[PDB]
């Protein structure tokens, strides 16, 4: 569930760490390494 | 819930719970922290 | 126009006092007061009635089904209501039994009333209407009475008597439950057969002392009494025959003291030296006066000192505290022992008759036991009651207090004079009701017809708490009356009575083979408080309160 | 009349609750199998504990039923009937109290559907009522009458679940011959009494014959005493030992100053005089509850005379029945004979504690072993589970009763009810059917936590009961089912008695219950 | 449930986190909790419920469609059974209280599988199997649509829909009347495919004497008032003419761009009345083509108002754009958006008018309604509902328009099944048998989803106040010897189901009950992808507003 309430499903490892707002600053990296893996291939965000 | 409050022990809202994998992070990490301060 | 003048002259009271008067469907509300708290004793009327969690100031909980019981936690601020709870506490404390009756006929007498004042029948008639149906009610009671009991002490018997009155309280199992009672009512009541003797009986005789743990099986009943108390001295088994003696003393077995500033006074060391041992000597004495007498344990009513102490468990003698008035007076019953409280030698004829004082481990506790054997009979037996549950414990020990309470009415009156139950009795008073409205002219023959009415109620509560369509088994039940009385002598369809569970259509299969009867002396005065209920409830026209 | 508000009158009072409905009910099953979802993975040896912190941080591990609920202060009404039953389970038999816990549970889980349905209440506890009175006579026959081969194996399976059933082979070897110590129809649980040692470990303990008890004080010539005595003799008192008031009273008038001397010598003159009493008897161990003043403790320091003080009553009843002595409150009537005895006697430092040791008894009642761990709640584990292990010990000398383990007993119900259910109309049926399979829920969580999968178990379990006539239960060492009797693994039928019978009696209760009232 | 979880311990998230089986517990619970206000309102036996707004305006409902839509919930678990409410009321029109009930316990009876370590995969796995083995035995299982000489069926259609109703009593009039509507509003399309539009019939809350005199109305009914009252209100003889024009009538100025800028001051007063002949010119020739009754979308001015009361026309202002349309279309004229042609003259031609027989403006209750009857290209129809006031006639409304959705599906697919619950106890006999030949796991997935489709016979016997085992333990020993029937009709004991009225089985057939095939197929796939949706969730992250 978003900050502006759309609620949306998702089970690929890339959008769900799209909607998670995460406060630490290391850990955001991982969204941009599955928007890599997403751009690149496009499968496999959870694995990475 | 039903609307009633439901409430099992005293002071419901006070205390919290912590199960799975999330339990055990908090006593493994709760001990390096206590061991970096014997370690050094 | 904006704000009206807000009832003028109003400053005469208070501003928290309000009236009600009888205008403005107020005695329809009062009513309707009456029927929030009566739908819950409909669900608690019968073998299949459900409990209730009334949970209280303190946080002490009851799970309970009675009627009597219940409204006493309860805070309740419709006065009219608490007419009913005061009504049931008079039926709990002289009979004892039938408090659901007077709940649920008063409730609907002021049921069947709200269609009788909103006709416009004068409330002054309504209270005449009850009274003559009431005087013809008592009457027919009488007359329509079955069978007697005429055995104070029978196995067969008591299995009639104890069985219908604890069915609607915790049912559970019926032989378990209904021994425990039927023996012990045969060890507290003085037989004394051909003798021309009054028989007596005491509600405080049988009492049941809560013990957690085990199960309602593994419940036995105990001759004597027990409490939860440790030996300070020693334990002991007394696997020695040849019976010991019984001695009470209320007064704590000390040294003596006085009163008024009791202080040590030695003025020389002469005194010093013999004051020290002055009271070993004397507490010695004493003791050893008690013990040539052949005393093996003594009862004290208070804190016993350890100088008396070292002497006592000297010889074996048991001690035993009861630190409480009625603890010490209900232990001498038993033994039969007359305490004295001096510190002198107990008289041979006063001392009581104790076989054996056992130790042993029922609920984890310590507990001190006093069986007594077949000869030398004793009164004021215990029940031991196990069972898993706390809150279980309370209603089950209430529902002896029911029992005990029903064996008391059997003392005054002449004898038993039983009742068929289920419903047989409450559906035979409509047609003699019904009959009677007939009989007799005037306008009151509404109140009469209305009042053989509000009798269907407990025909309509057991089939409804039976899980049973309400609409096809009262119907078929009247077809049982609705043939009246033929020709042909000794007729056998008074007996025909709802039932919780079985056969279809239900005409019991008599309350006969089934052993289950209704006491008179309860219908008596149950009606009679019940019909009091209604008439101060409806005779009552202006109703004032304060700060609420 | 009097006000133009005109008040509606409320029955009940504000703030008091109200209840009517087919539901309100569901509520309290809910509410149960709230609690019963914390006790639910603590079943069996590879279950797991729960950690509790109270409102004033006190720190608690525990798997029992009771303690865990305990330590939790209930305010539902409906959800008491689960504490009730697992402390009367704790208080008579003190094993598988989770067991109840789990079968009211299931039962009411069971009830809950049933009851979504119009099927009533009187008609769901008749059906458990009837049930269980064959389940209690099944037990019967399910239960051995085991004499031959003369304890051992019924200890290992009472400590199951907690610390030290994987050092059972060395706990169980003196823990037998606790109760041995104890004769037949006495059985006292208070010479079982066992203290806390914050300190050690557990591996160093060992068996004591007798009382092992704090001295709780430093007296000023304590160090003076010899520690060990080849040939000890014990003497309890009661009379306290120092120079003060005689009787509850103070007040002594003097007239001449010649005798003020007189009654100051003759107050030293008594109490040596008391003292020299207890010494011509040979007394050399002395024991009060009162407290022992400076000049006792000295006085019986010089001639080689140990002496202690500030023990309870509840100690000083274990030391009787110890040495086999009696209490002497006064120190003239002391004999010879009614001093007890013991082999010897040794002061040894245990966790920075002082404990006088007594051992080597001829015949001693007593059974009290020093528990040595790390943490408080390590000692507190091991006493708790030794407690649980010593009651299924003592009643089992009670009666020698013995059946199938490891969720045995709950299948060979089930398949008679399923027999005895196939017999009978449509809504009874149902009910015992619903209470068969309610009924196997302690082999069914039993497996979950062993992480094998239900399926493949209880598909096993139904099919091979012809074979396996009763002792067909589960085995977690194999990875496999098999026979249970040539695993040596028993354990008594009284557990599964009250444990259907307090379960029957607990689902029961608030099933005949539709309300609820909660004033203010 | 017990307590709440650590916040965030070492994760470093600014809202929640929950994991584990309490946040699956709860998806119950919050399936539970929306569904109990459902349980009360399925079948005959249920009773409806009223929801107010916190101003004292309330609504009387029965169906859940727009109930779950006006009550708000926040969890977002329960919005997904808030849209399969409103999802099946737009394709379907019927059994929104079903899917709600169906999908609820679909995931109650599958809570119990989640904790024997059955995963979620092979759990819907098992369920999908039972799908498509139930289509296919429900297509089996259907019957023809003529069952005798006469038709005998569509009167039986409308009882099922009308039942549960306020009007529910009334049904055996609003049964002919319903059948009625919908055989005059039919239409071509597709090259011989018959359509049946929905909401096309004019529902009017009318208030008066009573739901049993409703009339039907034989053509359609405008709900408008009159312009003028000095107009005539009542237009006798054949062939009246219908003008449906939607430019812009009233006065209005020139385009944005044109700008009147005059030097000489003479024209100032001419380019003033031509403004006022221009708009006038139309209302002149519409004159000359003779039309008794003229409708606009649009306003009317008084400057044209002046010519309908000389020359006696209707002119009716107000008028909504989808009216028009089915006025055009069914008096047989064409929807007039401007008045021109391919040629660069402007004229009005005598075919954009319509024809009907008879026009009559009637008043009942303060709500003025032009009927319009007798249309002689297509007939129409309009059902003029009574009752107490606006918000029970809400309800009827809504009775109404589910009626017509269930009766357009029994036409457009002939295939019927009875009801009562009798597919839904016959499955499980069907499934029983199957679910043994399959051998592992998916054995209690395919047998605890027939469990969970005996939950709307029983829901109908649970709100009767009645005993229920006893209907279902008969209703379960009729179905349990359909499979074993041993064909040789003698197939007897099927087709039974609950008659709730007198507490008995009887035939379903004769009861006179039935309801589309085709509602059970889109009612267990939708209440199935629901429940696909819910059980695949293992973990929230519930987001807090900035
Ligand atoms: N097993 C049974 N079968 C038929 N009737 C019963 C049965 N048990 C109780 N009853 C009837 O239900 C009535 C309940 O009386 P009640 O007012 O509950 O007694 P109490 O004063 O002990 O509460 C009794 O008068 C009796 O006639
Ligand atoms: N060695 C064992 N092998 C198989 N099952 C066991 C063994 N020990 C205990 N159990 C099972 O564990 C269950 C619970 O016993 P226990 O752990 O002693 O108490 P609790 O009920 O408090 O967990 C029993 O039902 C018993 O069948
Ligand atoms: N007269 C009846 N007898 C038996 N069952 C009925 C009857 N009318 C309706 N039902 C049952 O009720 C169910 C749902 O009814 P429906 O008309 O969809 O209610 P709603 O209009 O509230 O959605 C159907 O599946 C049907 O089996
Ligand atoms: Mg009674
Ligand atoms: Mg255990
Ligand atoms: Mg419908």
């Amino acid at each position: 569930k978003t900050s502006r309430g759309e609620i949306i499903i998702s089970n690929d490892g890339h959008t769900i760490l799209k909607q998670m707002a995460i406060l630490h600053p290391v850990a955001r990296m991982l969204v941009e390494v599955s928007a890599a893996q997403d751009s690149e291939a496009g499968d496999g965000t959870t694995s990475v | 819930e039903m609307g009633r409050p439901f409430i099992i022990v005293k002071d419901q809202g006070n205390k919290k719970r912590q199960h799975g994998l999330e339990a055990k992070k908090s006593h493994i990490l709760a001990a390096r922290s206590v061991a970096s301060i014997i370690k050094t | 126009s904006l704000r009206l003048p807000q009832n003028p002259n109003a400053g005469l009271f208070k501003q928290g006092y309000n009236s009600y008067s009888n205008a403005d469907g107020q005695i329809i509300k009062s009513i309707a007061a009456i029927r929030e708290l009566h739908q819950m004793c409909l669900t608690s009327m019968g073998p299949c009635g459900r409990n209730k969690i009334i949970v209280n100031h303190l946080g002490k909980i009851i799970i309970t089904n009675d009627a009597a019981t219940m409204l006493r936690e309860l805070d309740i601020v419709h006065p009219a209501v608490k007419v009913l709870v005061m009504a049931t506490e008079q039926q709990k404390i002289d009979m004892g039994d039938g408090t659901n009756l007077v709940m649920i006929l008063a409730g609907e007498l002021l049921n069947v009333s709200e269609k009788l004042i909103s006709m416009g029948l004068s409330a002054v008639e309504i209270i005449q209407g009850y009274n003559m149906a009431r005087k013809f009610t008592l009457k027919e009671l009488d007359e329509m009475v079955v069978g007697e009991i005429t055995d104070k002490n029978d196995k067969n018997e008591l299995l009639k008597m104890i069985k219908p009155v604890i069915s609607s309280k915790k049912y559970g199992s019926e032989d378990i439950l209904s021994e425990l009672v039927s023996e012990a009512v045969s060890h507290v009541l003085p037989v004394a057969q051909q003798a021309g003797e009054i028989p007596y009986f005491n509600v405080d005789s049988i009492r049941v002392v809560k013990i957690m743990g085990g199960s309602l099986s593994n419940s036995t009943v105990i001759k004597g009494m027990v409490f939860n108390r440790e030996p300070e001295g020693h334990v002991k088994s007394l696997s020695e025959d040849k019976k010991h003696k019984v001695a009470v003393f209320t007064c704590p077995l000390d040294i003596a003291n006085t009163e008024t500033k009791g202080t040590v006074l030695l003025h020389n060391a002469q005194e010093m030296l013999d004051f020290s041992k002055g009271e070993e000597k004397q507490i010695d004495a004493m003791m050893k006066e008690i013990a040539d007498m052949g005393v093996e344990c003594i009862v004290a009513g208070a804190g016993v000192g350890e100088l008396a102490l070292h002497y006592l468990n000297r010889y074996g003698i048991l001690v035993l505290k009861v630190p409480s008035k009625f603890e010490l007076r209900r232990l001498c019953r038993v033994c039969g022992a007359t305490p004295l409280p001096r510190l002198g030698a107990p008289t041979p004829e006063e001392l009581g008759l104790v076989e054996t004082v056992k130790t042993m481990e029922i609920g984890g506790d310590r507990v001190t036991v006093f069986k007594q054997e077949q000869g030398e009979i004793s009164r004021t037996s215990t029940i031991i009651l196990r069972g898993a549950t706390q809150n279980n414990l309370d209603d089950i020990e209430r529902a002896i207090d029911d029992g005990v309470a029903a064996v008391k009415g059997l003392m005054k009156p002449s004898g038993g004079k039983l009742l068929p139950g289920a419903g047989a009795t409450e559906i035979e008073l409509i047609s003699r009701i019904t009959k009677y409205g007939e009989r007799t002219p005037g306008l009151l023959q509404l109140a009469i017809k209305q009042f053989a009415v509000a009798f269907e109620v407990v025909p309509r509560t057991l089939a409804e708490t039976a899980g049973l369509d309400v609409n096809e088994v009262l119907p078929n039940l009247y077809a049982a009356h609705n043939v009246t009385e033929p020709g042909a002598v000794k007729t056998d369809h008074l007996y025909k009575g709802v039932d919780i569970d079985g056969e279809s259509d239900e005409g019991v299969k008599d309350i006969r083979e089934e052993n289950i009867y209704d006491m008179l002396a309860t219908k008596k005065f149950a009606i009679n408080v019940a019909t009091e209920a209604a008439t101060t409830v409806l005779s009552i026209d202006q109703i004032i309160m304060a700060k609420k | 009349n009097f006000g133009s508000q005109t008040p509606t009158i409320v029955v009940l009072k504000e703030g008091t609750d109200a209840s009517q409905g087919k539901g309100q009910i569901i509520s309290n099953i809910n509410a149960c199998v709230a609690v019963q979802e914390a006790l639910k993975p603590t079943l069996g040896p590879l279950g797991s504990d729960i950690l509790i912190v109270t409102s004033n941080q006190k720190t608690t591990i525990s798997n029992d039923g009771a303690t865990i609920l305990k330590l939790l202060d209930v305010v539902h009404p409906a959800a008491k009937t689960l504490v009730d039953i697992s402390r009367a389970q704790d208080a008579e038999v003190g094993d598988g109290t989770t067991s109840v816990t789990i079968l009211a549970g299931e039962l009411m889980k069971e009830a809950k559907p049933f009851l979504e349905e119009g099927i009533s209440s009187h008609l769901i506890m008749k059906g458990y009522r009837k049930a269980v009175s064959l389940a209690v006579e099944k037990i019967n026959e399910l239960a051995v009458d085991i004499t031959s081969e003369k304890l051992e194996r019924c200890a290992r399976t009472a400590m199951s679940s907690k610390l030290i059933h994987n050092n059972a082979d060395f706990f169980v070897k003196m823990c037998v011959d606790a109760v041995l110590s104890l004769d037949r129809n006495d059985l006292d649980d208070k010479l079982i009494g066992i203290k806390k040692i914050p300190g050690g470990a557990m591996e160093e303990s060992l068996f004591i014959n007798g009382v092992a008890f704090k001295k709780t004080f430093s007296y000023a010539g304590f160090e003076q005493q010899p520690k060990k005595f080849n040939n000890p003799k014990i003497l309890s008192l009661n009379v306290e030992l120092e120079l003060k008031a005689e009787k509850d009273n103070a007040e002594v008038r003097v007239e001449h100053v010649e005798d003020y001397q007189a009654i100051v010598d003759a107050e030293w003159q008594l109490i040596f005089e008391k003292l020299r009493q207890v010494e011509e008897t040979g007394a050399n161990i002395v024991l009060s509850k009162l407290p022992i003043g400076d000049l006792a403790t000295q006085f019986f320091a010089d001639r080689n005379i140990f002496c202690a003080g500030r023990v309870s009553a509840d100690d000083m009843n274990r030391v009787i029945q110890a040495v086999g002595g009696s209490i002497q409150s006064t120190t003239s009537d002391i004999k010879p004979e009614h001093l007890g005895t013991c082999a010897l006697f040794e002061e040894m430092q245990i966790g920075s504690e002082r404990y006088n040791l007594f051992q080597g008894c001829p015949q001693a009642k007593t059974c009290t072993l020093l528990l040595r761990g790390g943490a408080e709640q390590v000692i507190a584990e091991v006493e708790r589970s030794l407690h649980d292990a010593i009651m299924i010990v003592k009643r089992a000398l009670q009666n020698k009763l013995i059946v199938a383990g490891g969720g045995a007993t709950e299948m060979e119900v089930s398949k008679c009810l399923r027999d005895y259910s196939k017999t009978i109309a449509g809504k009874q049926q149902m009910i015992i059917n619903a209470f068969a399979k309610a009924l196997e829920v302690i082999p069914r969580q039993l497996c979950e936590n062993a992480g094998f999968d239900a399926i493949e178990i209880l598909n096993k379990l139904r099919l091979a009961h012809s074979k396996g006539e009763k002792w067909y239960g589960v085995v977690f060492e194999t990875e496999n089912i098999g026979d249970n009797f040539a695993k040596f693994v028993w354990e008594p039928a009284l557990v599964k008695i009250n444990a259907l019978n307090s379960a029957t009696e607990a689902t029961n209760l608030i099933l005949s219950v539709d309300e609820t009232i909660t004033n203010k | 449930q017990l307590f709440n979880n650590s916040r965030s311990d070492t994760l470093f998230l600014g809202g929640e986190k929950i994991s584990g089986d309490d946040i699956r517990n709860q998806n119950v619970l919050a399936t539970m909790a929306v569904a109990n206000v459902v349980k009360s309102s399925l079948g005959p036996v249920g009773l409806d419920k009223m929801l107010v707004d916190d101003i004292g305006d309330f609504t009387v409902t029965n169906d859940g469609a727009t109930i779950l839509s006006l009550l708000d919930v926040q969890h977002p678990a329960g919005k997904i059974l808030v849209e399969l409410a409103q999802q099946q009321d737009r394709e379907i029109g019927d059994g929104t209280t079903s899917v709600v009930i169906i999908a609820s316990e679909l995931l109650k009876r599958a809570n119990e599988l989640v904790k024997n370590k059955i995963h979620p995969t092979t759990i819907i796995t098992g369920f999908r199997v039972a799908l498509r083995e139930a289509i296919r035995f429900i297509n089996e299982v259907l019957s023809t649509s003529v069952d005798t000489l006469g038709k005998e069926t569509l009167i039986n259609i409308a009882k099922t829909s009308m039942s549960s109703k306020i009007i529910g009593a009334d049904s055996d009039f609003f049964s002919n009347m319903v059948v009625d509507a919908l055989l005059a509003v039919k239409t071509q399309n597709s090259k011989g495919e018959i359509k049946y539009p929905v909401k096309a019939v004019n529902v009017l809350k009318a208030h008066g004497k009573s739901a049993t005199e409703s009339l039907l109305v034989p053509g359609y009914a405008l709900n408008c008032t009159v312009a003028s009252q000095a107009m005539p209100k009542r237009i006798a003889g054949g062939n009246v003419k219908i003008a449906c024009l939607d430019l812009n009538l009233q006065k209005a100025r020139m385009a944005m761009g044109v700008q009147i800028n005059i030097d000489d001051p003479e024209q100032l007063e001419q380019i003033r009345k031509r403004e006022a002949g221009i708009v006038l010119e139309r209302v002149k020739k519409i004159i000359d083509a003779g039309a008794q009754v003229v409708l606009t979308t649009k306003g009317i001015d008084d400057l044209c108002l002046k010519e309908f009361v000389e020359a006696k026309i209707m002119g009716v202002r107000r008028c909504k754009k989808e009216d028009l349309r089915r006025i055009a279309r069914a008096t047989g004229a064409t929807l007039v958006s401007s008045m021109s042609n391919l040629e660069g003259e402007e004229t009005f031609e005598s075919s954009y008018l319509g024809l009907c027989d008879e026009v009559v403006q009637a008043k009942f209750s303060d709500d003025e309604c032009i009927l319009i009857k007798g249309t002689s290209k297509h007939s129409s129809s309009s059902i003029i509902l009574r009752g107490a006031n606006d918000y029970s006639l809400d309800e009827m409304e809504r009775s109404l328009h589910d009626s017509l959705s269930v009766v357009k599906r029994t036409l457009e697919s002939g295939n019927v099944v009875p009801g009562g619950g009798c597919v839904e106890a016959a499955l499980n006999i069907y499934l029983d048998n199957f679910a043994t030949t399959v051998g592992s796991r998916e054995q209690l997935a395919i047998a605890e989803f027939a469990a969970a489709l005996l939950i709307i016979p029983k829901t109908l016997a649970v709100n009767a106040a009645k005993d229920s085992s006893e209907l279902v333990a008969k209703l379960r020993s009729y179905h349990a010897a359909s499979q074993m029937a041993k064909p040789e009709k003698r197939r007897s004991y099927r087709n039974y189901g609950l008659d709730l009225i007198r507490g008995k089985i009887v035939d379903e057939i004769h009861a006179g009950v039935l309801e589309p095939t085709i509602s059970k197929v889109k009612s267990l796939k939708s209440a199935l992808e629901a429940c696909v949706a819910i059980l695949r969730i293992d973990t929230m992250i519930t987001v807090d507003p900035e």
